[PDB]
DNA sequence: TCTCGCTGACCTCTCGAT
RNA sequence: AUCGAGAGG
DNA sequence: TCAGCGAGA
């Protein structure tokens, strides 16, 4: 009853009378399933940094017709992996590189055509990474981020 | 920038963390140590395990210039008593653990766990000498709280003891005669006869003879071979009746107690250490284990529990039958579920007592079983019946989520397997368990407020001279003598010479202590009641008197002069619900009245109407229910409800429906007042009933003998029901409820608001097994009972009606009264423990105490000054308190050139 | 978008007035509680740092710009930054790892919060919160709470538990369809699992799914009751669907209350990894999962035969079907090698395969701490006899045995990471030279010519591991005091810019050219294949590898990110071994923990018929008082394995056929009422057997899964053939005395754990030393080296003894009293002691505050 | 008489960030 | 020092 | 939080 060359060096006997029609998922599943929605890249704008840019990247004057924008972002390949992160006693982290874009309308002529847009690659701040085990190397110390438990938003009428 | 609001300066005085109670009461201290604490069986009382790793720290200006002139003071982080904080004279080991005795674990609460204990070095001479004459563990053999030895065997000394006093049928060595316990112990070592072998030794005892000498009796006694083994340690001058039976925790309690009050302190001691040593032995010479087999299944519960489904299945006759309303259906299933959580307790109970049929010499005779379980169980080392009958019966009821029980029961014991479903209903009990001692034990730590309404009480003089006391009588409320008139009045001075039965003849004369001597005296009597000389009625003023005390129960003779008697009350009443709220994971989270004997109904105090059928039926809300047999009248005392009808079944009624703890004990300390109550205010004879057009009815009530009556109003909406009750007495109950506290006082008297304070606490603290003296709720109460309004002044220099000290009035009225004045008229009142702590004289301790702010600001705008003459100010202010040593000093003080 | 789908369920859906409308016409419910994870919060914290970004862009471009405006100047990311680096750091819910064991990181990284910001407070907390609901079934393990002030608002999530996309916990039920139990798993939120009736996972089924039973235990609406077969919609996937990982790995959990069962939970968190990982005789099967998700074990990511074997190192040729058309086909696995952990105990991996051994993909190659053969291993297998000892295990005390010490079964590395760090000062008054004033010889010699200690010393107490002087007192790093080890690294950190000292130089490069020979020899491993393969573009391959290996040499010398202000930082670990020892608190599986009090002889320590004593002596009192018969259960059923074991270990001492051994294992694998597990040994080949066996001479492991464990009957048959009583007592004799004990005694294996609460650790003792500042007082730690804090109750009871002068002494002599405590200092040293008590500094500190009130408070002389 | 602020709710250890 | 997060009793 | 407390309305 054992397949794997590991087991079969030594198998364990099992006294269990239920059979297993489900087997035990990967247990820390649950940061590694955030951490890549929070990452990976989103088509549409509900999850992740994709989903936090759509929110306040059009910076702009007021009724100025000058905005702020961007195509897309960008994660770089961190500089130290874990184990050297560690041992220097440095965050793990990866840059963050996002291309952003200007426009620029004619003045007191909304009907008239954009002047110019501007568009450039940007380096925006240092992101950390979590690791394959689902924990954080902040500063040379692992750390791990605990989900949380909070009232889920709407409305609820209680005494 | 920080999230937190930044700390002001009353932030710094104010609150727990303030200055005050932060480095003031208690401060961090130099020649200080901590570690683990393990077992160390070879000590003595007076000896513990300092490691010399710290005793090269601790002592290291003494070694610059020592471990057995010097005693050193282990503390347990709690400290909820005196005795945890004791002196040990230090013997040195290797390692870093702390070894500590065994016996005074319970003292401590101490326990091999993980537990860690603080070590103190006293560097005074005078430091030292007082930790050996006061805080030594050989003086602590007695507990503060009640007279109980506080060092007792437990756990592996008391299964040794029970295992070699307890007997067999048919063991090898049975039925031969010895010349003594010598001749046991031989034939115990050589394999000759078994230590449960029911044999023949000759015994020489002693016993006092009337002038104190050891007079010996020899005799042969049929024993067992344990019990004359044994007998070589106990001391001489006590009976071979305490070892001839199998010794239990009770039995090895009484004995040292005998063995304390016969003999005295060192004695006492060295018998403790040898049954210690004892016990320790022949429990690891016993084998004693703990096996899947030691618990059996009885084949009753397989049946109780199909009887139990198919009661409530019936109670709750598909919802159809009407009555399933929520409050009945949970209380009728409660009820089955706990009767037969009962009766599968009782079956296994009894199918292990008697699990061993052993083949005697020709005979199949039956004897109690020898198994593990039941031998832990019944000597009482360790191990409640409640766990017993989870392990081998049902786990029964649970705790809910909220203060309720579940109505669903676990229906398995531990010793087969849960369902996930019952494991799961367990866990709410599990919660519940560890959130007491989580959260609740904040409610215990009442324990501060105890302590400082009541520091400022030390015992100042030899005795008043005063004769007034309070009634003494037992409890037999649930059909037995809870506490005996021995228990109430052991150790308590008699205010009023006992006379025996009869007249002329007393028994005890007044102003005597009742000793064992005495309480034997009077139990020679058939009956007894005595007016013992209490604390509230104390004509001693800023202090209480010995003789209007009692005895020091600790110490066991008569306190002496300079006892913080206050501080030890408050510590003894604080102490039971912060253990006890600690000790409820331990459990796990889990309509009638019948006479002993039959005979001719009695009532007192009833008010009944004639049913439609021969029954009668009680109409008065409190009646008391007390049976006569043929010799006496019954002693006990029964409730008997509103709708109840009347081995002799002498009442019936339905608990369900009517045709706290700790919570309760701080309610009735903090002087709370109920609703409900209404009672007559001055003895008159005539209630006009007049008729009143208002909507409450009022009331007249006018003397007999007096011109002037008394008007009162009573609502007919808050009071239904309202009785005559005419002169009874001042207090008599004119409506139906809970008395309050401060009209029960300022009608009936002191001494009976006392009797209702201590009687209300004590019931609490008996449900759950504990047991403390009288005397600390009287403290308290006297604490309670500390202001008094001076209506009618005249000649003293009190205006109007403004609450004064009782003490200060009383030596104004004195000294009036020396120079002919007439005095000050005051009616006593009754404050709350919180109240009463912050109405005293200095500020300096309701400021530490509590509101810190408004008591500053009081002192401020007043201008008060304080005196600094309890035991809190010279704490802060770095002096000898007022009390035990530095009482002397303070009396120096006081009496000053 | 949960709060909207929310907002639209509750009303059954002018928003505000919708509310008003139902109003006028349970919170801790799980449908009204939502998971956030760590993705979310930094996703929010992003925000809070976009947000901030485009404030300063707006005020930025309010001016207006004709093609001057740019997105570089009008975006900056030092916000962005600074947010998630306080986020990463400093948020309530980034919490410092535990890393005692692989189940401590697990549990860690399961766990959810009530609290944080956004979330409920300990102490505004009541009971309803803290308290089991029955939504918590499968979602969250009602077992394993802290003991704490945090009890019922920090929990572990479930073995089976997910988040669905809108955040609510998930458990998975299997699809009951006409009476009979379907396969297809659907997995349910609370609100989802509240209409419909879910049956129990122990409900007996026939070989075609039907349930056995007429009527069928189940559960609806919050409640649980008997129900029919037509009705049941849903059946529990699990018997350990509700308990967590922490939980599921207890043995016979069922026959435990709740109580000891959290306190097992808890402690096996505790557990420190010893110097060999021993496997539990007695177990779940949840020890594989753990120890591989763990991550702490070397996992083969593609099947392939083992190439090269080293304690430091495992090479893996991958297999012709896995290797990518590029890639050359060689997979290094560095070995972690005794590392500091984030609690200080050691980190290490070990191989468990040989040289040209077979491999498949998830096999694991390496073991990391409390990890034997891919199965966790948090403690010891230890013979127990539960018998009173003299009073040595008197109050849930424990007695080892000698042999236990001897054979340093419970010894354990601990590394500890001292660091010196040297700082600029204007004229150079600090050095950090080998060369101090005021040195001496042999504390000289033992530091390098860098001034830095050499690797493999031993270091005692009082001795400078970095050389250090300032003014010029010696500034020097040197061990504390006590802390004794060996120096088994040492990391010299310099910026970039920073100043290299040549004697500090040569140091650093000799640590910089041992990593580069590491890399070099790592990437000529897989080199030598594309060589070899290039012999039957030289050039381009050449100068691809120079270009790999100037790059690594690159990144080693890169300077690091020194703080501002210090030049060189110099980190020297120190490894020591700590020994059992009366004060080392040790505890089980099953909620039971105890101090061992005495180490005692081996031949005193009762001994069996056939001469072999037992290693652990526990106190029989201690297990029907709790309601720890778990722990009982497993002692028999380690006796029963352990016996199974002795056979094949005699089988393997004299030499004895394969068919006898495959005979006898066959038989012990088929035993038992009713197993779901059949191992076929014809199946193996003779030497797999073989191997097999010697993996079993030790004791046959058995897999107990919580609430389907083995029944008392299988366990007495496990017994039966291991030539063993049923009764699981046997005849012991006194070691001391040779005489046997009176009644027969329980002996068996349990599995013992050291928990991280040594003696050492926690012993103190401070005569004098540093007092506070604003208040004359001790300080209050053992690494301030503080004295302990005499509580207002400790007053109370000195008050209560009446010990006037001992409290009087503790409150101005040993503290507050600083004229008081210098003379009394002298007092004692000189051997004639006097104290003259007087003022507490606090005293006049709280009259200072109560002035500074505007309130007037003075000492009136008389 | 009833809202309405104000008051109240032991000891020890480890870690990092300010 | 303070705060946050844990842990032991 | 959750009580209990007196003092304004
Ligand atoms: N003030 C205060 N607040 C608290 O929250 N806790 C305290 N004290 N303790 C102290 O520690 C004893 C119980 O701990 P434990 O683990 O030994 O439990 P236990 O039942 O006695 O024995 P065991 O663990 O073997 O089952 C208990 O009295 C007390 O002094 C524990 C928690
Ligand atoms: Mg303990
Ligand atoms: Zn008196």
């Amino acid at each position: 009853m054992v397949y794997s060359y590991t087991e079969k060096k030594r198998i364990r006997k099992d006294f269990g009378k239920r059979p297993q029609v489900l087997d035990v998922p990967y247990l820390l599943s649950i940061q590694l399933d955030s951490f890549q929605k929070f990452i990976e890249q989103d088509p549409e704008g509900q999850y992740g940094l994709e989903a936090a840019f759509r929110s306040v990247f059009p910076i702009q004057s007021y009724s100025g017709n000058s905005e702020l924008q961007y195509v897309s972002y960008r994660l770089g390949e961190p500089v130290f992996d874990v184990q050297e992160c560690q041992i220097r006693g440095v965050t793990y982290s990866a840059p963050l590189r996002v291309k952003l874009r200007l426009v620029i309308y004619e003045r007191e002529a909304p009907e008239g055509t954009v002047k110019d847009i501007k568009e450039q690659e940007v380096y925006m701040g240092e992101i950390p990474l979590m690791t394959d085990n689902g924990t954080f190397v902040i500063n040379g110390t692992e750390r791990v981020i605990v989900s949380q438990l909070h009232r889920s938003p709407g409305v609820f009428f209680d005494s | 920038s920080n999230k937190r609001p930044l700390k002001s300066l009353a932030d710094m005085i104010k609150g727990k963390q303030g200055r005050f109670r932060q480095n003031l009461l208690g401060k961090r201290v130099d020649y200080s140590g901590r570690s683990v604490i393990t077992v160390g069986p070879y000590l003595r009382l007076h000896q513990c395990g300092l490691p010399k790793k710290m005793a090269l720290e601790l002592f290291k200006p003494f070694i610059y210039g020592v471990i057995r002139e010097h005693p050193v003071l282990l503390n347990r982080a709690p400290t909820l008593h005196r005795l945890g904080i004791q002196a040990f004279e230090p013997v040195l080991i290797e390692g870093k653990a702390i070894q500590l005795h065994p016996l005074v674990c319970a003292a401590y609460n101490a326990d091999f766990d993980g537990d860690q204990m603080a070590v103190h070095v006293p560097l005074t001479l005078e430091a030292q000498l007082e930790a050996r004459a006061l805080m030594m563990s050989t003086n602590n053999i007695l507990s503060p709280a009640n007279g109980e030895p506080i060092i007792v065997p437990s756990q592996d000394v008391v299964l040794g003891l029970y295992y070699m006093t307890r007997d067999c049928v048919n063991a090898k060595g049975e039925g031969m005669v010895l010349t003594g316990p010598k001749e046991a112990e031989r034939l115990y070592r050589s394999g000759l006869a078994s230590l449960h072998a029911r044999v023949k030794v000759r015994i020489t005892e002693y016993e006092k003879d009337a002038n104190g000498e050891l007079v010996a009796k020899t005799s042969l006694k049929d024993t067992t071979v344990g019990r004359a083994i044994l007998w070589m340690i106990v001391p001489k001058g006590l009976p071979y009746s305490i070892v001839n039976q199998a010794l239990g925790k009770k039995a090895i309690s009484k004995m040292l107690n005998t063995c304390y009050r016969i003999l005295g302190l060192k004695p006492t001691v060295i018998f403790a250490d040898q049954i210690m040593y004892t016990g320790f032995a022949y429990a690891a010479r016993s084998g004693a284990s703990v096996g899947i087999d030691d618990m059996v299944i009885p084949e009753k519960k397989h049946e109780i529990i199909s009887e139990a489904e198919a009661e409530v299945a019936e109670i709750q006759e598909q919802f159809q039958s009407g009555l399933v309303t929520a409050g009945e259906r949970y209380n009728k299933v409660i009820d089955i579920w706990a009767a037969a959580n009962d009766r599968v307790s009782k079956a296994m109970m009894d199918n292990l007592q008697t699990e061993t049929v052993i083949n005697r010499d020709g005979q199949e005779e039956k004897q109690v079983s020898f198994n593990s379980i039941y031998m832990m169980a019944d000597s009482g080392a360790r191990g409640s019946a409640a766990q017993i009958r989870q392990l081998a019966g049902m786990r029964g009821l649970m705790a809910k989520p909220d203060g309720s029980i579940i109505e669903t029961p676990i229906t398995a014991n531990f010793r087969e397997g849960l369902n996930v479903l019952q494991y799961f209903i367990s866990t709410h009990g599990a919660r519940k368990g560890l959130a007491d001692t989580a959260l609740k034990t904040a409610n215990s730590g009442l324990t501060r407020r105890l302590v400082d309404v009541a520091q400022d009480l030390v015992v100042t003089e030899d005795d008043c001279g005063t004769h007034e006391g309070i009634m003494m009588t037992p409890v037999i409320e649930g059909g037995d003598v809870k506490e005996p008139l021995r228990d109430r009045v052991l150790g308590r001075v008699t205010a009023e010479d006992v006379l025996k039965p009869g007249t002329a003849d007393i028994l005890v004369p007044r102003n005597t202590l009742l000793h064992e001597q005495w309480c034997d005296l009077l139990e020679e009597n058939s009956v007894d009641a005595v007016k013992v000389r209490s604390v509230v009625s104390c004509d001693t003023d800023f202090g209480v008197c010995a003789h209007c005390y009692g005895r020091d129960l600790a110490r066991g003779h008569i306190i002496n002069k300079g006892e913080a008697i206050g501080v030890i009350a408050a510590q003894s009443i604080g102490e039971p619900g912060t253990q006890l709220t600690m000790r409820t994971f331990h459990i796990g989270g889990a309509s009638s009245i019948q006479v002993k004997n039959k005979g001719s109904i009695k009532l007192s105090n009833v008010k009944s109407v004639v049913n439609s059928s021969g029954k009668l039926v009680i109409t008065s809300r409190n009646t008391e229910l007390k049976l006569i047999d043929e010799f006496g009248r019954t002693k006990e005392s029964y409730k008997v409800p509103y709708g109840a009808v009347l081995g002799e079944t002498v009442a019936n009624w339905d608990p369900h429906t009517m045709p706290g703890g700790l919570p309760r004990v701080a309610d009735l300390f903090e002087a709370r007042r109920p609703k409900e109550p209404a009672i007559l205010a001055e003895i008159s004879g005539i209630v006009s009933f007049g008729k009143e057009t208002k909507g409450k009815r009022r009331l007249v009530i006018t003397p007999v003998d007096g011109s002037d009556p008394y008007e009162e109003m009573i609502p007919k909406w808050r009071q239904l029901n309202v009785f005559e009750g005419e002169r009874v007495e001042r207090g008599d109950v004119i409506s139906d409820g809970p008395e309050a506290p401060h009209d029960i006082l300022r009608l009936r008297g002191v001494h009976a608001v006392t009797r209702y304070i201590v009687n209300e606490v004590q019931d609490v603290y008996r449900l759950q097994g504990v047991k403390i003296n009288d005397k600390h709720i009287e403290v308290i109460v006297r604490q309670m009972l500390r202001k008094a309004t001076i209506v009618n002044a005249g000649s003293s220099d009190f205006l109007e009606g403004e609450q004064v000290e009782y003490s200060r009035v009383k030596i104004a009225n004195r000294e009036l009264e020396a120079n002919g004045k007439v005095g000050a008229t005051y009616s006593r009142d009754l404050l709350g423990i919180t109240k009463a702590s912050l109405a005293t004289e200095s500020f300096i301790s309701a400021a530490s105490f509590q509101e810190t702010t408004r008591v500053l600001t009081e002192a401020a705008v007043a201008g008060k000054r304080d005196e600094l003459r309890g035991l809190k100010e010279n704490v802060i202010v770095g002096r000898l308190i007022p009390a035990g040593t530095g009482y002397a000093y303070h009396q120096d003080r006081m009496r000053r050139r | 978008a949960v709060g909207r789908m929310k907002f639209n369920r509750s009303l059954l859906r002018d928003d505000i007035i919708d509310v008003m409308k139902k109003l006028i016409d349970d919170i801790d419910h799980l449908g009204n509680r939502r998971i956030r994870s760590v993705g979310e919060m930094a996703e929010n914290q992003f925000r809070v740092g976009l947000v901030r970004v485009e404030r300063a862009v707006k005020e930025r471009l309010s001016l207006g710009d004709l093609d001057t405006l740019m997105p570089q100047d009008m975006i900056n990311a030092k916000p962005i930054s600074a947010a998630v680096k306080e986020f990463f750091g400093s948020s309530q819910l980034s919490q410092f790892m535990d890393q005692n064991n692989p189940l401590s990181e697990i549990t860690h990284k399961r766990r959810i919060s009530a609290l944080g910001p956004g979330g409920l407070t300990r102490e505004r907390a009541g009971f309803e919160v803290r308290d089991v609901h029955p939504t918590h079934y499968g979602r969250v393990c009602p077992i394993e709470t802290p003991e704490g002030p945090n009890i019922g608002l920090i929990n572990s999530l479930s073995v089976y538990a997910q988040t669905n996309e809108y955040g609510f916990l998930e458990t998975p039920y299997r699809k009951v369809t006409d009476g009979v139990v379907t396969d297809e798993i659907h997995y349910l939120s609370a609100i989802e699992e509240g209409n419909y009736v879910i049956a129990q996972a122990n409900s007996n089924l026939d070989e075609e799914g039907h349930f056995v039973e007429d009527l069928v235990t189940c559960r609806s609406k919050g409640e649980s009751s008997l129900f029919s077969r037509d009705q049941v919609d849903y059946m529990d996937v699990s018997t350990q669907q509700v308990v967590s990982v922490g939980a599921s790995l207890i043995p016979f959990l069922e026959h435990d209350d709740a109580n000891r069962a959290l306190m097992g939970a808890n402690m096996q968190r505790q557990a420190v990894p010893t110097l060999r990982a021993d496997k539990p005789l007695v177990g779940t099967g949840m020890e594989r999962a753990v120890a591989v998700d763990s991550g702490v074990t070397a996992v083969a990511k593609r099947g392939g035969v083992v190439q090269y074997v080293d304690a430091s190192r495992i090479v893996i040729k991958v297999n012709e079907d896995e290797m990518y058309p590029g890639e050359a086909g060689i997979d290094i696995y560095n070995l972690t090698k005794y590392t500091r952990s984030n609690q200080n105990t050691c980190i290490n991996q070990m191989p468990c395969v040989s040289l040209g051994e077979p491999v498949e993909r998830g096999d694991v190659l390496a073991d990391g701490p409390s990890t034997d053969l891919g199965e966790l291993a948090l403690g010891q297998n230890m013979r127990v006899a539960f018998m009173p000892w003299n009073g040595y295990n008197f109050e849930d005390s424990i007695l080892v045995s000698e042999r236990v010490v001897q054979e340093d079964r419970f010894t354990t590395i601990h590394i500890q990471e001292l660091a010196c760090v040297s700082r600029d000062t204007k004229l150079g008054p600090e050095e950090i030279t080998a060369d101090i004033p005021n040195v001496g010889e042999a504390a000289l010699s033992k530091l390098d010519e860098s001034g830095i200690v050499y690797i493999g010393a031993e270091v005692t107490g009082g001795d400078i591991l970095v050389g250090k002087v300032t003014p010029v007192k010696d500034s020097s790093l040197r061990v504390p005091n006590g802390v004794s080890g060996t120096v088994i690294d040492v990391q010299v950190f310099t910026r970039d810019g920073v100043e290299k000292d040549k004697r500090a130089l040569e140091i650093e490069e000799m640590q910089l050219k041992q990593a580069k020979k590491d890399l070099s020899e790592e990437l000529q491993i897989l080199e030598a294949g594309l060589f070899s393969r290039i012999r039957a573009q030289y050039d381009e391959l050449k100068h691809e590898f120079e270009k790999k290996l100037e790059a690594k040499r690159r990144k080693i010398t890169q300077g690091d990110d020194l703080a501002p202000g210090v030049l060189k930082i110099v980190k020297v670990y120190l490894a020591v071994k700590r020994r059992i020892q009366p004060g080392d608190k040790m505890a089980g599986r099953h909620g039971n923990k105890g101090v061992i009090s005495k180490i005692n002889p081996i031949e005193d320590m009762p001994y069996d018929e056939n001469g072999t004593p037992v290693d652990i002596v526990l106190n029989p009192l201690g297990v029907p008082s709790r309601m720890n018969i778990g722990q009982i259960l497993e002692t028999h059923l380690g006796m029963a394995a352990k016996g199974i074991g002795d056979k094949i270990n005699a089988m393997l001492k004299q030499q004895q056929e394969v068919a006898k051994l495959r005979e006898f294992i066959q038989r012990a694998y088929d035993l038992g009422a009713d197993v779901r597990q059949k191992v076929d040994l014809s199946t193996f080949s003779d030497e797999e057997v073989m191997r097999l066996a010697e993996n079993l001479r030790k004791g046959m492991p058995i897999a107990t899964p919580v609430f389907d464990g083995a029944k008392e009957a299988e366990i007495k048959e496990l017994l039966k053939l291991g030539d063993l009583p049923t009764s699981g007592q046997i005849r012991l004799y006194d070691g001391r005395t040779g005489e046997q004990f009176e009644r027969p005694v329980t002996v068996g294996y349990m599995y013992m754990l050291k928990l991280n609460h040594l003696v050492d650790d926690k012993m103190h003792a401070r005569s004098t030393g540093s007092y506070s500042l604003v208040t004359q007082q001790p300080l209050g730690g053992k690494a301030q080296f503080g004295g302990q804090r005499f509580g207002e109750m400790e007053v109370w009871a000195l008050e209560a003894y009446g010990a006037a002068y001992t409290l009087q002494e503790m409150l101005t002599v040993k503290s507050d009293d600083v004229n008081g405590r210098t003379k009394m200092y002298k007092n004692i040293v000189d051997g004639n002691h006097q104290m003259e008590p007087g003022m507490p500094e606090s005293f006049n500190v709280l009259l200072k505050e109560i002035r500074s009130l505007g309130i007037n408070i003075e000492l009136e002389d008389e």
